[PDB]
RNA sequence: GGCUCCUUGGCA
RNA sequence: CCUUGGCA
């Protein structure tokens, strides 16, 4: 089972700092990551995509706990 | 002459960017990006590979150079790795088409960040090359 | 031409 | 249907 996450923000440095934290949290809990892939800036909006290809129960817990800046909006899909 | 290099620079930036964010083996990360982009052309693959292998081998001196025209961890992820790619190609590969790399590198930054980031990178990358 | 590929947004 | 890009 995998997870796909897309992050968006109107501040690109804040965005990439958010992606880094997620990656660290995921790896800290025994998870495995693919990406991230940066998408083209569109209408002043920066976005990134990240795949979680391996995860533990601890990984899900931590992702639920994490409080991202409100400016960073998250979209999560299991598959 | 030498249009395949534009896509190769995009490939290489993507790798350095995710190397910076993940801190895993560059070789394996390069393989990920190649697969994701579905790169088939031989010269596109090989120039991208050379770009990354160069940036990685000389990472310490590259960073030291950049820091002389600024600490490097203050920069954003897009800005810092674009600068790394640029210094790699212009100086450690001694590009004979420096005008092209400036254009391509700055476009990369504009594409994944914004105009401001693009101008900061262009201005820093210029001071660097000027010194060279 | 991508009916034998992905990606972004707008509309609808 | 139009559009940002990748593959190029």
């Amino acid at each position: 089972e995998k997870i796909r996450i897309k992050l968006r923000a109107y501040d690109h440095r804040l965005l990439d700092q958010s992606v880094k934290q997620i990656i660290e949290t995921v790896k800290r809990t025994g998870g495995v990551v693919k990406g991230p892939i940066p998408l083209p800036t569109r209408k002043s909006e920066f976005s990134r995509i990240l795949d979680i290809i391996r995860f533990t129960p601890q990984t899900i817990e931590a992702l639920m706990e994490i409080s991202l800046p409100a400016g960073v909006d998250v979209e999560v899909k299991m598959r | 002459m030498m249009r395949y290099r534009k896509g190769a620079r995009d490939t290489a930036f993507l790798v350095l960017y995710r190397w910076d964010l993940r801190g895993e083996n560059p070789g394996e990360l390069f393989k990920e990006v190649v697969e994701e982009k579905n790169i088939k052309n031989k010269d596109a693959y090989e120039y991208a590979k050379k770009l990354v292998d160069t940036a990685v081998r000389h990472i310490e001196e590259i960073d030291s150079i950049i820091e002389k025209h600024l600490s490097i961890d203050r920069l954003g992820y897009v800005e810092r790795n674009a600068l790394r790619l640029g210094v790699a190609e212009l100086i450690f590969l001694k590009s004979k088409e420096p005008g092209r790399v400036f254009i391509d590198i700055v476009d990369l930054v504009k594409k994944y960040a914004d105009e401001k980031a693009g101008k900061f990178v262009n201005g820093v990358l210029s001071a660097i090359y000027k010194a060279y």
